[PDB]
RNA sequence: CGAGAGGAUGCA
DNA sequence: CGCTCTGCTCCTTCTCCCATCCTCTCGA
DNA sequence: GAGAAGGAGCAGAGCG
């Protein structure tokens, strides 16, 4: 799901950036560094609340060089998965072994081992949906998925969405 | 939990539609800061304008995330969101549970219990039946 | 009382050869040996046998014997000693390092 | 030339801490090490060419820190670990407030 | 705890040295100069000039044993050294 | 990756499971080498690679930026850690010997006071002095609150042996006698409770008694025990490398003897040998006779030897060390030199350098210096581009071709008024080191104003001093404002000025200021002009 | 160092291994700082 | 060995001394918070001299003949003589000095009257006299109220501590008790008229100048005193000596034990 | 590469 | 008289001693 | 060969 959490981040500035512009410039740098972040602790970082009134908290000048470190505090919106969650998502891509669906900012694979036993891949369909049962799932159609844990990766975060359940079925 | 402000703020189980509303407000304020420097279809297109006018477009996933979240947005009218917030939170429902009901479509109490195991064991179905029908009525209005 | 006696006793030794050093330097020494509620010598069996940071204690007269004692006792050093920082090679919190220098963003903008 | 123990004492007296650091680091022994946040040990695989880090035995790939210490200091700890002692280094004081 | 700071208003020799060194380092790195140049190519002399007339944009944090601290703007401090 | 600084240090003992977890490989063979390759079970590429081999456990970077990684040795039998043999003895004197509890408990008033001690080090110290006197762990102990009631605490309820130190092993003398089984001690320690750790000062997560007995040895990688090629590709590897090979052979034999028929006795000695080697490896200098000797006949240098003692890895490489950007030579006097000045041999200034930064205020001067080149004095050696391109002006005509850019560094030679630091060994006190202003002179010795020798305790009879050149801009200011000679005219040691007029200069003042001295006009005019501060008024 | 080759001696030990010795000479002029 | 004992002793911003563990050693460095480098021996004129002599050098009586103030000393003559109000100020001043006189007799039993103290007052007065060649041959424009009030105001500015609680203030009073005893001694109203015939402008200049000089001599926080004390003892130690080793090492078995009974 | 030896260097 | 128990004494067991330079030699 | 920390042993007064 999505949560609002006060997060902190440390930024170091080269001396050349020690001009009056830092008020807005450091907020900017925070925005580039923070926006669009993937992390197992906090899942996906979506947006930073209160884009003004950001907590600079005074720069700390290092002794090695003229760069100054800033402990930036900010409120931001993050997305997190939980084991055994239900999501009203949609199919992103089709595959013989299952489907890939969108779960907010996260990609979930809907594996054939966990779609209904009566539901089987139908290569003939275009897209090649699963059509052997009433649960017709395709890229264009919506899908409720059942998050079977989380599988985080360095580049991104993904999980497994099961459909073989009394709920969280197709569409 | 505790925020970084020294304040013991409890976990914010933010709802999907209310999350979208908050993000829209944040994008509007971001465009404002730059200046100092509804149906799901209308909302989806409008946000993309804010995202394009507030970000550089590098992070398309958030644009996708908002677009697909808007498609499944269940309480688009912010004013109606206030009702569901009161409907669920006023009952003492655990925030983790509140977000699910206020983000996922559900008709009957058993369906909510069926979908959410945590509710199945301790929740009052009578409130579910009352609230879910109220929210279901609100859901149809969109 | 002994602390006063110690100062007088040490004072005689220094003044005996005609030399003179400021009262403060003696006073600090005698005070240190009595801060522990008793005449603590300055040997490996006195000053060394303190509760100070283990890493700092390592360099006085015993090195490996102290390490084992710490590991057995799960000792923890606060890193406020000068030598500790020296071993880690960090700016000891002394003199020029006894404080932190931070950018006054307010003044910077206020000045143009 | 030897900058022995007696030498630094005078610098300590003057209080010229910053210069002392330069002599003890910049002159010689400068070295960088990676340390696991969970366990304060130099047990980090540094795939700098791939910008990938990992601490086997902790399954940690996020709690890595660059630290500058005298190369002799690294040798000291590595010998200590061979001695079955655990010099755990932590970058965050336990006494918060 | 800026309200009723307990440290002396005068400026210590060590912190004088630290401020001068740091500001000179900033000048060497093309940091913004706040005083007109009379040909003092010496960055240290530039920093000395800056300090003499209180143009350094730095704030010093004095620490107390208990871990608390006081914050002082270099303008606030009085220099007699 | 993130940068930080050390804030606190925590010590403790390895968990053997942790040791195995960290290890990137298991050592199995004593052989280090068909001609150049290394045995996978020792000094393999998974440890610190040898030069030109960018593996270091797939860490590449040769040795420049990559340390080593620890190995693992699975010992056949547990052995006692030498440093804790006495400590292990003390704890075993307090435990209930196959019960896991302490010989005595809190139900006695004394232990409550001892258990009330805040200092952990004193805590067990008081307890040990008390428990060691107890010789029985009876199950039922009369309660102080109810003497008629006895606390059924002692699980064993039996007596205990008296423990005696036997070289590398302990002997349990039962009041009715045998060598204590190292394995049993693990069982006794494993029975200890966390509550007991608090009484014994042990940390539940950092130092547990059972971990005081070595079941696996962390093998340091080659960087700790560097490979030696002193002679024509001759190994002569460090003692530790040979020492470990011995332990492997000892351990391998102990396993071999057990497997091959279990000749019980032969296993007994082999255990002592393994106990002997491990003890010597960690420390080859014990109270007892046992003394490992290298095949050359010299004693084997154990790790403690490398670390303990002056010129060890503490006092000889951390409290002090060899430094560069420094000079040493003989000194001489010069009355024509100001206090804060010093004559530096012209050659030395052409060797030491300073990393000055290219800025709009000095680009012109630096440009010329690079044009001069390292050969002439007022020149520089290396031009450092922002990317780290240390262009060596010595081996390039580019001295007349490079165009400097802002942010680059130039290894400027020492020039006049550069603040530098002196020191006369021994540096007895603060005044033994001050900062001066360089003055380049064409003769091979340092020059001082006559009057600065009093604090230095110097002497022109052939004494030497050490010259140190700061490298960072901050340091220059730091010295010029704290350690400059004039700042130390008056010392806090005795509230007295340290310098004055000495030797001939002092005598001249007596004659000069004597009542009957008169100076002719011709002499006076010259004498005035010498005073650089004269206002021109006769 | 600095100097000129004074006399080169080529010989052999009892083992037939050729040995070379080179003596180099130079003049030391009393300089500023030399001890007396 | 010695330097390691004091390797980590330093003065903190609260003007106290602590080791690496934060344990206190002295609540005020050197018991006065004054830097050793700015201390030079000075006389304590109130200790010596016979009581009659002491009365002679300070006592002033505007009513009687024993200690009549000479009118020529000041532009104001009879205006001062007979003014009981001023006589009260002189009494407390004279009484105040008397308390110091007996007080110091306990601080220094032997009666020695030359101790290291900050700020050389003797030098300051001479500068004022020769600053603009004060005419020592004419009456001055000073007034006893100004002299007395100036002294009291001066004592209020000698801040070595800054805390506003009684505990800190109480130490602040003690940290300069000895010094202010010197201050009153050489700035006594009488001495400011006969021996130091200062003018009002000079007198004000002195009051301002002394404060600046005194404050500069305050120990700077962060002075690594521990090392300094060790070295300051080691150097004379290079020149009794076995005895010093006998003290640092407690060495219960002293070589030559001896008493001294009075 | 370690070990050893020599010469020291500095005192009212 | 019986038995305990801190006091005091008689052996062991280590543990540490100015910083530098500046060499040549010897044998693994 | 010198001094401090450890360990063992005689030992005489007090309680049962
Ligand atoms: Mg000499
Ligand atoms: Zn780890
Ligand atoms: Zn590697
Ligand atoms: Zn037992």
């Amino acid at each position: 799901m999505f949560f609002i959490k006060d997060l902190s981040l440390n930024i170091t500035l080269h001396p050349s950036f020690f001009g009056p512009r830092m008020k807005q410039y450091l907020k900017t740098k925070l925005l580039e560094e923070v926006e669009g972040s993937c992390t197992g602790k906090f899942g996906y970082i979506l947006c930073v609340l209160d884009y003004d009134n950001i907590d600079i908290q005074r720069g700390r000048i290092l002794p090695t060089d003229g760069s100054a470190e800033f402990n930036v505090k900010y409120r931001a919106v993050v997305f997190k998965p939980f084991k055994g969650e239900v999501v009203d998502g949609t199919v992103v891509s089709c595959s013989q072994h299952g489907f890939e669906v969108q779960v907010g900012p996260m990609k979930v694979f809907v594996t054939k081992h966990l779609m209904p036993q009566d539901l089987t891949f139908n290569a003939g369909s275009n897209p090649p949906s699963y059509q052997s049962s009433e649960d017709v799932i395709t890229i264009k159609s919506r899908i409720r998925v059942k998050i079977e844990g989380c599988i985080s990766q360095v580049s991104s975060i993904h999980a497994i969405g099961s459909i073989k359940e009394d709920y969280l079925g197709a569409i | 939990q505790i925020n970084h402000q020294g304040e013991e703020e409890e976990l914010i189980a933010l709802n999907l539609s209310e999350a979208r509303l908050v993000i829209k407000e944040a994008l509007v304020e971001r465009r404002r800061a730059f200046k100092r420097s509804e149906t799901r279809e209308k909302e989806l297109e409008s946000i993309d304008v804010l995202l394009e006018q507030t970000t550089g477009g590098n992070n398309k996933d958030l644009k996708n995330t908002m677009q697909y979240l808007t498609n499944f947005s269940r309480f688009r009218d912010q004013e109606t969101v206030g009702a569901v917030i009161q409907l669920l939170k006023s009952t003492g429902l655990h925030p983790f549970e509140v977000a699910q009901l206020g983000s996922l479509a559900c008709d009957t109490a058993d369906e909510a219990k069926t979908l959410i195991p945590s509710l199945n064991n301790k929740i009052s179905d009578d409130e579910l039946e009352r609230i879910l029908k109220e929210l279901s009525n609100l859901e149809t209005l969109y | 009382a002994g602390r006063a006696a110690l100062y007088k006793e040490v004072y005689n030794v220094i003044a005996s050869d005609g030399s003179y050093v400021n009262y403060r330097h003696m006073a600090l020494l005698v005070d240190v040996m009595t801060t522990q509620g008793g005449l603590t010598s300055v040997t490996r069996h006195g000053f060394n046998r303190s509760n100070t940071g283990a890493l700092m204690r390592c360099s006085f007269e015993e090195t490996v014997e102290i390490l084992f004692e710490a590991g057995a006792s799960a000792e923890l050093d606060d890193c406020r000693g000068v030598s500790e920082n020296v071993i880690l090679g960090q700016m000891a919190p002394i003199g020029t390092g006894a404080f932190d220098v931070m950018i006054d963003e307010e003044s910077l903008v206020k000045y143009m | 030339l030897r900058f022995g123990e007696m030498e630094r004492d005078c610098m300590i007296a003057h209080g010229a801490a910053s210069f002392l650091k330069e002599r003890l680091m910049e002159a010689s022994d400068a070295f960088r090490v990676h340390i696991c946040g969970i366990c304060g040990l130099m047990t980090v695989i540094a795939k700098l060419n791939h910008n990938q880090f990992e601490c086997k035995g902790c399954d940690n790939k996020i709690d890595i820190y660059q630290i500058h210490i005298p190369y002799a200091a690294k040798l000291l700890f590595q010998e200590l670990m061979a001695m079955n002692i655990t010099p755990r280094l932590y970058t965050d004081r336990s006494r918060d407030f | 705890p800026k309200d009723q700071r307990a440290t002396t208003p005068y400026m210590t020799k060590y912190e004088r040295a630290r401020i001068l060194g740091t500001r000179a380092l900033q000048i060497s790195m093309n940091a913004p100069v706040f005083v007109d140049l009379e040909g003092e190519t010496d960055p240290l002399r530039i920093a000395m000039k800056e300090l003499a007339e209180k143009k350094i944009p730095l704030v010093i944090r004095r620490y107390l044993p208990d871990g608390s601290f006081e914050d002082w703007s270099v303008e606030e401090l009085i220099v007699d050294l | 990756a993130p940068l930080r600084t050390v804030k606190e240090v925590q010590f403790g003992l390895f968990s053997p499971e942790e040791v195995r977890a960290i290890s990137v490989a298991k050592i199995r063979f004593p052989e280090t080498m068909q001609t150049r390759a290394k045995i996978g079970g020792l000094n393999d590429p998974r440890l610190g690679s040898i030069d030109r081999n960018l593996k270091c456990q797939t860490c590449q970077e040769g040795m420049n930026e990559c340390p080593g990684h620890f190995g693992h040795i699975d010992l056949a039998k547990p052995v006692f850690h030498v440093g804790f043999i006495a400590k292990i003895k003390k704890v075993c004197e307090c435990v209930c010997m196959h019960c896991g509890k302490l010989l005595l408990d809190e139900h006695n008033e004394l232990m409550r006071q001892a258990l009330a001690i805040k200092d952990s080090k004193k805590r067990f110290a008081a307890i040990w002095t008390l428990c060691k006197t107890k010789m029985v762990c009876e199950t039922d102990v009369p309660s102080e609150d109810d003497p008629t009631q006895l606390v059924s605490r002692g699980g064993c309820g039996n007596t205990q042996p008296t423990i005696r130190k036997d070289g590398l092993k302990l002997v349990g003398s039962w009041k009715k006698l045998r060598v204590l089984s190292t394995e049993e001690i693990l069982n006794i320690f494993k029975h200890i409770s966390v509550k007991d750790f608090t009484s014994l000062g042990f940390n539940e997560v950092f130092s547990r008694p059972e971990w005081m007995i070595l079941t696996c040895l962390p093998v340091p990688p080659p960087p700790v025990r560097p490979s030696i090629s002193f002679n024509e590709s001759q190994r002569g590897e460090d003692d530790l490398t040979f020492k470990l090979a011995d332990i492997l052979k000892a351990n391998i034999s102990l396993e071999t003897l057990e497997h091959n028929g279990a000749p019980h006795h032969a296993i007994e000695e082999a255990e002592s040998l393994l106990q002997f080697h491990v003890a010597t490896y960690m420390d080859n200098d014990i109270a007892g006779q046992p003394q490992a000797l290298q095949k050359s006949g010299r004693p084997v240098k154990s790790i403690r030897a490398r670390l303990k003692g002056k010129e060890g890895r503490i006092r000889g490489n951390l409290m002090g060390k060899r430094v560069d950007f420094s000079a040493r030579t003989v000194i001489s006097g010069d009355p024509n030199l100001e206090l804060d000045q010093v004559g530096v041999p012209k050659s030395i200034a052409k060797t030491l350098t300073y990393p000055e930064v290219v800025t709009p205020y000095n680009i012109d001067r630096l440009t010329q210096l690079v044009r001069n080149g390292p050969n002439e004095h007022p020149g520089a050696k290396y031009v450092i581009r922002d990317s780290g391109d240390r262009i060596d002006l010595r081996y390039s005509k580019r001295a007349g071709d490079i165009q400097l850019q802002y942010g680059w560094k130039v290894e400027r030679h020492i020039m006049d008024n550069d603040p530098v630091l002196f020191n006369r060994q021994p540096s007895l006190h603060k005044m033994s080191m001050m900062a001066h202003r360089v003055k380049v002179i064409p003769y091979s010795t340092f020059r001082l104003n006559l009057s600065v020798t009093s604090p230095y305790n110097a002497d022109f009879d052939g004494d030497e001093m050490n010259l140190h050149v700061p490298q960072s801009e901050e340091t220059r200011a730091e010295l010029s404002q704290l350690c400059a000679v004039p700042l130390q005219i008056v010392s806090p040691q005795s509230n007295k000025p340290c310098m004055g007029i000495v030797q001939d200069t002092l005598c001249g003042i007596r004659k000069l200021t004597l009542r009957d001295t008169f100076i002719e006009l011709d002499q006076v005019l010259n004498m005035l002009y010498w005073v650089p501060d004269w206002d021109g008024v006769i | 160092e600095n100097g000129i080759v004074d006399q080169v001696l080529v010989t052999t030990n009892q083992d037939g291994l050729k040995f070379v010795k080179v003596r180099v000479r130079t003049t030391k002029i009393p300089q500023i700082g030399d001890k007396f | 060995r010695l330097v390691k004992a004091l390797e980590d002793i330093m003065v903190h911003y609260d003007n106290t001394t602590r080791n690496s563990l934060g344990n206190v050693i002295q609540f005020i460095y050197g018991e006065d918070g004054m830097d050793a480098a700015h201390i030079e021996k000075q006389s304590l004129d109130t200790i010596g001299g016979s009581d009659a002599a002491f009365e002679k050098r300070y006592r002033v009586d505007l009513l009687n003949t024993d200690h009549t103030l000479d009118p020529s000393l000041l532009e104001s003559g009879s205006e001062i003589l007979g003014d009981l109000k001023l006589q009260v100020l002189l009494d407390e001043e004279y009484k105040q000095l008397v308390k110091d006189r007996k007080f110091l007799r306990e601080v220094f039993v032997d009666g020695e009257a030359n101790w290291p103290l900050p700020v050389n007052i003797r030098r300051i007065i001479q500068n004022a006299q020769q600053t603009f060649h004060i005419d020592h041959t004419k009456p001055s424009d000073l007034t006893i109220k100004d002299i007395v009030l100036g002294v009291k105001d001066l004592q209020e500015n000698l801040l070595v501590l800054r805390g506003k609680n009684e505990i800190i203030q109480n130490a602040q009073r003690d940290a300069v008790t000895l010094f202010c005893c010197l201050l009153r001694s050489r700035l006594a109203t009488r001495r400011v008229l006969q021996e130091y015939r200062l003018t009002k402008q000079a007198f004000d200049w002195v009051l301002s100048n002394i404060e600046a000089q005194f404050l500069r001599s305050v120990v700077h926080p962060g002075e690594m005193v521990g090392v300094l004390a060790a070295q300051s003892i080691g150097e004379p130690a290079t020149q009794g000596v076995p005895r010093l080793k006998e003290i640092l090492n407690v060495a219960k078995n002293m070589k030559t034990p001896s008493l001294t009974v009075y």
